[PDB]
C-alpha cells in the first residue's frame, strides 16, 4: 500500500529439511522444518542504470566527475548478499500407495536490497506444496 | 440571433493607470519583506 | 540570508499581474479616441 | 516508446541491430523530408516574392 | 557604531536588511551634539562607522 | 466607458450570461477542489497517523473529505492507519477526479449559456422584457435546498444509504467514520453531539421542502416587494451576502472553538485544550490510576499512549502560529519521531518539582520550576550574581518515565536543563528537523489557518452586504441627486414629516 | 427570443414577473415565525455560551462519550 | 495599422526621434554596464587571486575593467592580491557608478529630443524636407572615431597620460597594469604582441583622421551614390551590421584562441592549452631543471607554483562545459583550496606510469595507466573476469611530491584508484564544494560564454545584413511587385538585355 514494489528471490536453495525423531512413515500430521540460502536477487554481472557493477561496470558515479565520493559509497560499492530463510512444510495429505504427500508451507526470508544499496524487507510466504517420495 | 445588446466599452484614463501602478508598487514594497521573510 | 525562495515569485507575480491588467485597460482605452 | 527521449533511444538501437544509415529506403526518407523542406522554403520563397503590390508599405 | 560603545548596528539592505528592518542608523553616542561633517573625519571608514551620514541626510 | 470596477454590471439585465458566469465560477470552484486534493495527496505522507497526521502536514480539502467518509486510497492505504483496503471508486482520488470531471462539463455549459444568451425562457411573456420572478425562484431553489439537506441528513449521516461521518472519543484517540443516528432530545443542540447534526438536517429539511412549498405557492405581499424591491436582483445580492457572512462567521468560531463537526484528529486540537489543560488532566488522570492498582511509575507512564501524550504539547496549539510563518507545522518544530517520555524533575531534597508551562501568548517564556503547593524552588536565571535558584545551586535533576528515555536519570546541569526548557511545552517529543529543513518556530494548524481566512471573509462580505443594500435601496440616486431638488425639502420645518411633500405646513 | 423544448416545459415558472398579493399579505405570519426563530437561536447561542445550562446537556468534548 | 514587427519604422523619416531612440538605447546600455558590475563587486571574492581567480567566479565585466587599467576597489583590496591600496576614484565602483550617471543624464537627453523632435537641422534648406546628409556624417564620424582610435593608443596605451593594459608572461603566472611601448616592426601584427595593440591603434587612428577628412571634403561619385542608395538610411544600417558582424566574429576568435587582448588571467585558459600540454610542458622543464641542479623529488615538484599547476588541469579547460550547466566554475568543482601535489604512479616492479589524460571531447574516460613508452601496464577494468591490469594484480601505488600530500604514498587500491580517476583531469586540487553546494559537474568559462555570445551574435547578424541590405536595394518593390509588369520583360527573347527595354528585339 502506497505504491512501493518489493521484490524478492522466492527460493527454497540448498534446501535441508527434516521431520521430528522417530518417523516410521508419513502422515497427515508430518511436519518438516528447513533452512535455505537466499543469494542475492541480483547476481555479479548485473549492472545498474548508471553503469555500475560487481563483477563489471564503472565503480564510480562517472556522470558527476568532481563530486564527493564519500557521499556515494553505498551506492558505488555492489555487495553481494547470502542469507538463510526458514520454512515449514506440513504435510496434510498423503497417497501412501503412491508415495505422493501435499500440504501447505510458510517461509521467512529477505527481499532484495538491491546489492547493499538498501536494506531488505522481511517476507513471509504462504503456500502450498506437492511431492512425490520414491525409492531411491 | 442578435449580438448581445449588453456589451460596453471599458475605460481607464491615464491617470487611473498611474494611481493603480503606485498602488501595486507600494504595496509589492510592503509585503515583499514578509514574502522573503 | 536564508530567505522563503518563494518570495521571489511571490513578489514578481504580485506586481506583474495586476500591473499588465491595468496597462492592457488603459491602451485599449486610448485607442479608443 | 511513446517519448521524445525514448524516440531517440528507438532510433539508437535501431542504427546498431539494421545499419539504418545504410539502407537506401531510409536515404530515400532524407531525401524526401530534406527535399520536402528545400520545395517548402523554394515554393513559399517565389510566391511571396512575386505578390503584385496591393498594400501600402505600413 | 550608534550608541558609542563599539557595537556597530546593521542598517542597510546588503549587510541582511529588509525594507522593514532597514535604517539609516543615528551617529554615534560618542560625538553627542558635535558637529560631524565628512572632512571632520580620517577616512570615510571612520565616518561611516561613527554615524556620518545620519548627521548629513 | 464602464469604469474597471463595474465591467461585470453588464450581466444585471442579462439572465443567460449571469447563468454562463455563475457555471464558470462553479467551474473554477470544482476545478480547484480537485486541483488542491491532488496536490495534497501528491505531498501526504499516510504513513503514521500517530505523530505525523494529516493536520500536522498542511493539509486542508484532506480533512473534509475524512469528515463525510472518504478515508482511504487506491493506493491501498487509509488516513485510519488501516492497509490493504479497498475504498472502491470514491477513494480521495476518485473523489479529485470528480471535481475535474465536473469542472470540464460546468465549462463547456457556460460556454453555451453565453453564446445561446437570448432564450425565450428569459422573457416576460406579457413585455417581452428579459426579467426573472425572484419570489417563485426563491421558492424553486428553497425546496431543492430543503429535499438535499433532508436526504443528507436521511442517508448520508445516518448509514441509510451512505457512509456516515467522523466521530471519535473526547481525546481524540480512536476516530473513524460511523453512522450516526439523530439526537432529538435537547441535547441536539449542543455542539459537541453528533447526534443533534443529524437531526439538524433532517428536521432543517423537512422545514425547507414547506417553506419552499410555501414560496412557490403563496406570492410576496406588495408591501414588502415594494419595501425590498423584489424586482430588482441586486436585493437578492445584498440579501445573500448578509446570509453568507452569517454562515461564515459560525463556521470560524466552531472551528475554532471546536463541535462535533470540527474533530481534532482532521484538523488538530484547539488552544482552549491547552488553556484548560484538558489532556494533561486525562493523562494525569491515567497515570493514578495505574498507580493504584499499583503499577510502578515506569509502569503508568509506559501505558499512556503516545497520541495522546502528542495533544498534550503546545506545538500543536494553534495559537501559537505566526502570519508569515508558512507551510505545514512540520516545517517548524519538525516532524515528529517519538515520545522521549515523561520528564518528572526533583531538587536535591527529593521533592518533586513541576515546570511552569508557557501560556499561548507568550513567544518566550522563563523556565520555573515550583512544587505542587506553588511555591519557587528552581529557575534558569538571567542574572546570575544574585541567583538564589539555578539548577546547579537547588540540585535538580530529571528523571524520565515512558517513552523513549523511560527509566533514564540525568543530572548534569545542562543536560537537565535542556529538558526544562522542553518541558515549558508540554510533553516532550524527538523531532526530525533534517528531512523538511525545519526551522524551529511554532507554525498553526489548519483549525488556525481556516478560521482565519473565515473570520476575515466574514468581515469583509459585511461590507459587500451594506454596499450591495445601499446600492438596492439608493438605485434611484446612484448617478447623483435630483438636479431640481427644492431647498424648502431639506430645510427645516417646511414639511412636518421629513421628505413628505404632502405634509406642508 | 429562442426557444427550446426545456424552455417551453420550464415557462410557466418564469411567468408571473410583477405578481403581488394585496397589502400586507402574510407579513403578520412572517412576524411570528421570526419571533420564534430569535428566540430558538438565542437558546442555542446560550447553551454554546454556558449561559444557558441544561439538564443532560454537557457542552465539552466528553458529550462524545 | 503596422504589424508588430514594423513598429520602429516611425522613426525612419524622423531624424529628432532617431536620435532619441539611439540616445534611450546607450543609457540601457551604460546601465547593463553599471549594473552588471556592482553584482560582480556584490559578489565578487577577491581573497585569492591564484586559485579563486575572477574567471573562476563567472565575473564577466571585471575583467574589462581589469584588462584597461582599473584594478583596484574602494575597499582597499586589488586583484593582483595587493591589500593597502588607494585607487582614488576609478576603482570598479567608480566606473560603475560613472555609467549609472551617464545611463541617467541619456536618459534625459532622449526625452529632450523625444519632445523637441522638429528641429530645423534636420530639415533640407532646399525642400524643407527632413534630410540627413549621410556621406557627411560619415566623415565627421570617421574624423572623430580616428581622433579616439589615436588618442586612446598614443595616451592611455603607451601610459604618457594613462595606466597602460594588462600585460604578463606567458604562462599567466605574473600579470598586472603596464605601459606598453608600440611594435612598429613586423611583429606588431602577431596577435601574442601587446606592443602591436598600440602601434595598431596610432597608425589606424591617424590613417581614420585622414580618412575622415576625405569623407568630409571630397563628395561620392553619382555611380557609387546610386549604386548604393546613400540617401537611404537603411543602406548604412546594411553596411554597419556587416561591419558589426565582421567585427564579432574576430572577437569571438581571438578569445577562443587567445590574444594579446585576451589574458588568461582575465578570461582563464584556451582549450588549446589544455591539448598542447602548454602549462604540463612547462611544469616538466621547471622539475627537469631542479632534479639538474640537484634537488630531490620533493624539492623539485615542491617549487612548482599552485597558480600554474592550476592551469595544468581540465576543470579550467573551457571546452569542458554544457550549455545549461550555469554559473561559476566554483559551482561545478568548487573552490579550489589548495594543490595536492604532482602524482607519480608505479607498478609493482617499481617502475613508474603515467595517466592517460582526458581528451576535451569526453564526457568520461577510462582509466588507463602506460609506461614511458606508451604500453598499458594498468587500468580499472570494465569486466573484471579477464582483467590482466587491474590495479591489484599490478601492485600500482602512488605518491605524491610538493603541495599537500608531499612525501606521501598509499598502498590501498580503492585509494590508488580514487587518485587515479583524478590524474585524467590533471594535476590534483582539493576543492570546497560545501560552500556553494557545488555537484561536481565541469562548467565553462567567461571566455567559453563570451565565445559563444558572440560567434551566435555575428551569425544572426549576418541574417540582419541581408534583411536590410535587400530591403535597400528593392525598396521600390518591397510592397509588392508592378502590377501591370508585361511578360516581355521577364520572358525569354524579347530584349537583348536582361530587365533592358531598350534592348527590344
Ligand atoms: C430537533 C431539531 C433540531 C436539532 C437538534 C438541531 C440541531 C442543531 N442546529 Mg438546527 N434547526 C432546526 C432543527 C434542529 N436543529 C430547524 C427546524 C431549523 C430551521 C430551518 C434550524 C436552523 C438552524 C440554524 C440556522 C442553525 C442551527 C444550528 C444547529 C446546531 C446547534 C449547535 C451549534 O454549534 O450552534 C452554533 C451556532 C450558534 C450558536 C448560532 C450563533 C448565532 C450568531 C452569534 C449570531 C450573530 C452573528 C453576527 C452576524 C456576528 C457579529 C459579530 C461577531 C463576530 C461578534 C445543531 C447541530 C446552528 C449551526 O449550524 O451551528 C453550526 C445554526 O446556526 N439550526
Ligand atoms: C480558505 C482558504 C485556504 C486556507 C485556509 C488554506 C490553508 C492552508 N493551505 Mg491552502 N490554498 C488555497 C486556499 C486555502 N488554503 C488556495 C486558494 C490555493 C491556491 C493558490 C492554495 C494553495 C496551497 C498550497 C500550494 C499550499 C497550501 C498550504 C496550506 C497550509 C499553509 C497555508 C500558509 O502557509 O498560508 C500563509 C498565507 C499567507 C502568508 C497569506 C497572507 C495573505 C496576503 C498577505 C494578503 C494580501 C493583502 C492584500 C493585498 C490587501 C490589500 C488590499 C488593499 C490595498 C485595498 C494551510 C493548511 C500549504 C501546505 O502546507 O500544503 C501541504 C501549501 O504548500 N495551500
Ligand atoms: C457573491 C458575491 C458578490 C457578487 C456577485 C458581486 C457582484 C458585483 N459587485 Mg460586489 N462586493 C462583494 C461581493 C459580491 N459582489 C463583496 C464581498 C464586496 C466587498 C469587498 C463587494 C464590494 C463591491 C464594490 C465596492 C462594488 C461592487 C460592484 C459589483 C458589481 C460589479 C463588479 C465588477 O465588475 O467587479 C470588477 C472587479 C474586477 C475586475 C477585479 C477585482 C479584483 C479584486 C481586487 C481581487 C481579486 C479576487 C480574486 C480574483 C478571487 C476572489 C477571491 C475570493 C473572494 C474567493 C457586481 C454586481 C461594483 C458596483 O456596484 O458597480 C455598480 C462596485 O463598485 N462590489
Ligand atoms: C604598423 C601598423 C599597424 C600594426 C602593428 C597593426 C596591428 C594590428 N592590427 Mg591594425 N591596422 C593598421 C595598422 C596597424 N595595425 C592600419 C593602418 C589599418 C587600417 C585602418 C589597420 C586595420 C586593421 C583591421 C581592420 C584589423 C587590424 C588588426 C590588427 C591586429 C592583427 C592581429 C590579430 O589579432 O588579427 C586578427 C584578425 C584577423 C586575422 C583578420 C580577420 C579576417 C577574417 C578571416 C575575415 C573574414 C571573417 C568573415 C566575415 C566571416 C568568417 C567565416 C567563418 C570562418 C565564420 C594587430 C593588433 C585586426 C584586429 O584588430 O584583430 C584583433 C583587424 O581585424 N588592423
Ligand atoms: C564616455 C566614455 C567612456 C569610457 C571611458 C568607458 C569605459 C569603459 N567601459 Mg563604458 N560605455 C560608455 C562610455 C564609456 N565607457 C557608453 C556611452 C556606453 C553605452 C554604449 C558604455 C557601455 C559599456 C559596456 C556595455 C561595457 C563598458 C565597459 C567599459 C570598460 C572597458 C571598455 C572596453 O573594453 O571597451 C572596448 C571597446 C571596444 C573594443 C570598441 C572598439 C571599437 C570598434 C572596433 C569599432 C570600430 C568601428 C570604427 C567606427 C571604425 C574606425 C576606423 C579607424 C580607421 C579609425 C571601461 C572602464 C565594459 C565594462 O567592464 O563595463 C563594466 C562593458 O562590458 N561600457
Ligand atoms: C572604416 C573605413 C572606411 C569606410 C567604412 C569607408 C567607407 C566608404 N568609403 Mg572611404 N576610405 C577610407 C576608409 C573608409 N571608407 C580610407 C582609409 C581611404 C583612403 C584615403 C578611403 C578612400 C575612399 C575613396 C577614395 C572613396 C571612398 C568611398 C567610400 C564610400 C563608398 C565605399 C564603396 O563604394 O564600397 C564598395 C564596397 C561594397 C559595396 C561592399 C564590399 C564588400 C567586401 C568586398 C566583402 C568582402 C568579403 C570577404 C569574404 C571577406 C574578406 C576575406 C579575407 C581573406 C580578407 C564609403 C562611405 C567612396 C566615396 O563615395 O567617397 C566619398 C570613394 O570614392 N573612400
Ligand atoms: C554577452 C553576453 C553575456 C555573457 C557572455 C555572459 C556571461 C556570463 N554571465 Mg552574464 N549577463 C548578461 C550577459 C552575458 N553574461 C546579461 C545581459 C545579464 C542581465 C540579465 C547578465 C546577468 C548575469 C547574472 C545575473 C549572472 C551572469 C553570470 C554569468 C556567467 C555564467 C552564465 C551562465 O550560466 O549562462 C547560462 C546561459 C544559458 C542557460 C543560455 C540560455 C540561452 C537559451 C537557449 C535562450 C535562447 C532560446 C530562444 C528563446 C530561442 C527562440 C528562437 C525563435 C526565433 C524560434 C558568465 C561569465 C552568472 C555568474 O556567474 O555571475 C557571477 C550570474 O549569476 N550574468
Ligand atoms: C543595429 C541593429 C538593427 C537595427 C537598428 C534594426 C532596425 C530595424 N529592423 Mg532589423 N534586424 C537586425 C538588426 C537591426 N535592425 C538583425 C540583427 C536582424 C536579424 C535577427 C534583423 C532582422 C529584421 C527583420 C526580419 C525585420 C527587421 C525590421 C526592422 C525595422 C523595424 C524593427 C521593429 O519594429 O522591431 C519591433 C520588434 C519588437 C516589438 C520586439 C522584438 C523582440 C525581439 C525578437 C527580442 C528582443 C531582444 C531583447 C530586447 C534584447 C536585445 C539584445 C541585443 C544585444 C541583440 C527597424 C528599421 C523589420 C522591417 O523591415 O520593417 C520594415 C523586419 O521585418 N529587422
Ligand atoms: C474541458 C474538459 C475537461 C477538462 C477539464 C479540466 C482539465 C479542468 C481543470 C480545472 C482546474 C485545474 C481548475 C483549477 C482552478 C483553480 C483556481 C480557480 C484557483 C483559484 C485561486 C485563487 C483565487 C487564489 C487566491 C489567493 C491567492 C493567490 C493568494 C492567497 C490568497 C488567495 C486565496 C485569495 C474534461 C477532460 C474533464 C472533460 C471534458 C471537457
Ligand atoms: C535618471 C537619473 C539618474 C538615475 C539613473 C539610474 C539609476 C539608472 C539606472 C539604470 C540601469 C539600472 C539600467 C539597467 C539596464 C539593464 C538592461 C538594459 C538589461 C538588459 C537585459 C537583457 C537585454 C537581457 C537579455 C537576455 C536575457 C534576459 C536572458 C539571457 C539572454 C539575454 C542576455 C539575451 C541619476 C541619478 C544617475 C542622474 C540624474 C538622472
Ligand atoms: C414524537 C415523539 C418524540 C420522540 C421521537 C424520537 C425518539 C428518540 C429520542 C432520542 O433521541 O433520545
Ligand atoms: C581621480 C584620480 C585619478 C585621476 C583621474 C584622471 C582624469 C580623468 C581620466 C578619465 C579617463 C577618460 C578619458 C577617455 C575618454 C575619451 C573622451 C570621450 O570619448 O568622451
Amino acid at each position: 500500500a502506497g505504491g512501493e514494489r518489493i521484490p524478492l528471490l522466492f527460493t527454497v536453495k540448498n534446501l535441508v529439511a527434516s521431520t521430528q525423531p522417530n518417523v516410521t512413515s508419513i502422515t497427515t500430521s508430518t511436519d518438516f522444518k528447513g533452512e535455505f540460502n537466499v543469494p542475492s536477487y541480483r547476481t555479479a554481472n548485473f549492472l545498474d542504470p548508471k553503469g555500475r557493477g560487481l563483477a563489471s561496470g564503472y565503480d564510480s558515479a562517472i556522470a558527476l566527475p568532481q563530486a564527493k565520493e564519500e557521499e556515494l559509497a553505498r551506492a558505488n560499492v555492489k555487495r553481494f548478499s547470502l542469507t538463510k530463510g526458514q520454512i515449514s512444510l506440513n504435510v496434510a495429505k498423503v497417497d501412501g500407495r503412491t508415495g505422493e504427500i501435499a500440504g501447505t508451507f510458510e517461509s521467512e526470508q529477505l527481499s532484495d536490497d538491491d546489492m547493499g544499496a538498501h536494506e531488505p524487507h522481511e517476507v513471509k510466504i504462504q503456500g502450498v506444496f506437492y511431492a512425490s517420495i520414491e525409492p531411491a | 440571433m442578435e449580438p448581445n445588446p449588453n456589451r460596453q466599452p471599458v475605460e481607464l484614463n491615464r491617470t487611473s493607470l498611474y494611481l493603480g501602478l503606485l498602488l501595486i508598487l507600494v504595496l509589492a514594497l510592503l509585503f515583499s519583506s514578509y514574502f522573503f521573510n | 540570508m536564508e530567505v522563503n525562495q518563494l518570495g521571489l515569485i511571490a513578489t514578481a507575480l504580485f506586481v506583474l499581474v495586476p500591473s499588465v491588467f491595468l496597462i492592457i485597460l488603459y491602451v485599449q482605452t486610448e485607442s479608443q479616441q | 516508446p511513446l517519448g521524445i527521449s525514448g524516440t531517440f533511444n528507438f532510433m539508437i538501437v535501431f542504427q546498431a541491430e539494421h545499419n539504418i544509415l545504410m539502407h537506401p529506403f531510409h536515404q530515400l526518407g532524407v531525401a524526401g523530408v530534406f527535399g520536402g523542406a528545400l520545395f517548402c522554403a523554394m515554393h513559399g520563397s517565389l510566391v511571396t516574392s512575386s505578390l503584385i503590390r496591393e498594400t501600402t508599405e505600413t | 557604531d550608534i550608541d558609542g560603545i563599539r557595537e556597530p548596528v546593521s542598517g542597510s539592505l546588503l549587510y541582511g536588511n529588509n525594507i522593514i528592518t532597514g535604517a539609516v542608523v543615528p551617529s554615534s553616542n560618542a560625538i553627542g551634539l558635535h558637529f560631524y561633517p565628512i572632512w571632520e573625519a580620517a577616512s570615510l571608514d571612520e565616518w561611516l562607522y561613527n554615524g556620518g551620514p545620519y548627521q548629513l541626510i | 466607458g464602464l469604469p474597471w470596477y463595474r465591467v461585470h454590471t453588464v450581466l444585471i439585465n442579462d439572465p443567460g450570461r449571469l447563468i454562463a458566469a455563475h457555471l464558470m465560477h462553479t467551474a473554477l470552484v470544482a476545478g480547484w477542489a480537485g486541483s488542491m486534493a491532488l496536490y495534497e495527496l501528491a505531498t501526504f505522507d499516510p504513513s503514521d497517523p500517530v505523530l505525523n497526521p494529516m493536520w500536522r502536514q498542511g493539509m486542508f480539502v484532506l480533512p473534509f473529505m475524512a469528515r463525510l467518509g472518504v478515508t482511504g486510497s487506491w493506493s491501498g492505504w487509509s488516513i485510519t492507519g488501516e492497509t490493504g483496503i479497498d475504498p472502491g471508486f470514491w477513494s480521495f482520488e476518485g473523489v479529485a477526479l470528480a471535481h475535474i470531471v465536473l469542472s470540464g462539463l460546468l465549462f463547456l455549459a457556460a460556454c453555451w449559456h453565453w453564446v445561446y444568451w437570448d432564450l425565450e425562457l428569459f422573457r416576460d411573456p406579457r413585455t417581452g422584457e428579459p426579467a426573472l420572478d425572484l419570489p417563485k425562484m426563491f421558492g424553486i431553489h428553497l425546496f431543492l435546498a430543503g429535499l438535499l439537506c433532508f436526504g443528507f441528513g436521511a442517508f448520508h449521516l445516518t448509514g441509510l444509504f451512505g457512509p456516515g461521518m467522523w466521530v471519535s472519543d473526547p481525546y481524540g484517540l480512536t476516530g473513524s467514520v460511523q453512522p450516526v443516528a439523530p439526537e432529538w432530545g435537547p441535547d441536539g443542540f449542543n455542539p459537541y453531539n453528533p447526534g443533534g447534526v443529524v437531526a439538524h438536517h433532517i428536521a432543517a429539511g423537512i422545514v425547507g421542502i414547506i417553506a419552499g412549498l410555501f414560496h412557490i405557492l403563496v406570492r410576496p405581499p406588495q408591501r414588502l416587494y415594494k419595501a425590498l424591491r423584489m424586482g430588482n436582483i441586486e436585493t437578492v445580492l445584498s440579501s445573500s451576502i448578509a446570509a453568507v457572512f452569517f454562515a461564515a462567521f459560525v463556521v470560524a468560531g466552531t472551528m475554532w472553538y471546536g463541535s462535533a463537526t470540527t474533530p481534532i484528529e482532521l484538523f488538530g486540537p484547539t488552544r482552549y485544550q491547552w488553556d484548560s489543560s484538558y489532556f494533561q488532566q486525562e493523562i494525569n488522570r491515567r497515570v493514578q490510576a495505574s498507580l493504584a492498582s499499583g503499577a510502578t511509575l515506569e509502569e503508568a507512564w509506559s501505558a499512556i499512549p503516545e497520541k495522546l501524550a502528542f495533544y498534550d504539547y503546545i506545538g500543536n496549539n494553534p495559537a501559537k502560529g505566526g502570519l508569515f510563518r508558512t507551510g505545514p507545522m512540520n516545517k517548524g518544530d519538525g516532524i515528529a519521531q517519538a515520545w522521549k517520555g515523561h520528564a518528572v524533575f526533583r531538587n536535591k531534597e527529593g521533592e518533586e518539582l513541576f515546570v511552569r508551562r508557557m501560556p499561548a501568548f507568550f513567544e518566550s517564556f522563563p523556565v520555573i520550576l515550583t512544587d505542587k503547593n506553588g511555591v519557587v524552588k528552581a529557575d534558569i536565571p538571567f542574572r546570575r550574581a544574585e541567583s538564589k535558584y539555578s539548577f546547579e545551586q537547588q540540585g535538580v535533576t530529571v528523571s524520565f518515565y515512558g517513552g523513549e528515555l523511560n527509566g533514564q536519570t540525568f543530572t548534569d546541569p545542562p543536560t537537565v536543563k535542556s529538558y526544562a526548557r522542553k518541558a515549558i511545552f508540554g510533553e516532550i517529543f524527538e523531532f526530525d528537523t533534517e528531512t523538511l529543513n525545519s526551522d524551529g518556530i511554532f507554525r498553526t494548524s489548519p483549525r488556525g489557518w481556516f478560521t482565519f481566512a473565515h473570520a476575515v471573509f466574514a468581515l469583509l462580505f459585511f461590507f459587500g452586504h451594506i454596499w450591495h443594500g445601499a446600492r438596492t435601496l439608493f438605485r434611484d440616486v446612484f448617478s447623483g441627486i435630483d438636479p431640481e431638488l427644492s431647498p424648502e425639502q431639506v430645510e427645516w420645518g417646511f414639511y412636518q414629516k421629513v421628505g413628505d411633500v404632502t405634509t406642508r405646513r | 427570443a429562442r426557444r427550446t423544448w426545456l424552455g417551453d416545459i420550464l415557462r410557466p415558472l418564469n411567468s408571473e414577473y410583477g405578481k403581488v398579493a394585496p397589502g400586507w399579505g402574510t407579513t403578520p405570519l412572517m412576524a411570528v415565525f421570526m419571533g420564534l426563530f430569535l428566540v430558538f437561536l438565542l437558546i442555542i447561542l446560550e447553551i454554546y455560551n454556558s449561559t444557558l445550562i441544561l439538564d443532560g446537556v454537557n457542552v465539552s468534548w466528553k458529550a462524545l462519550g
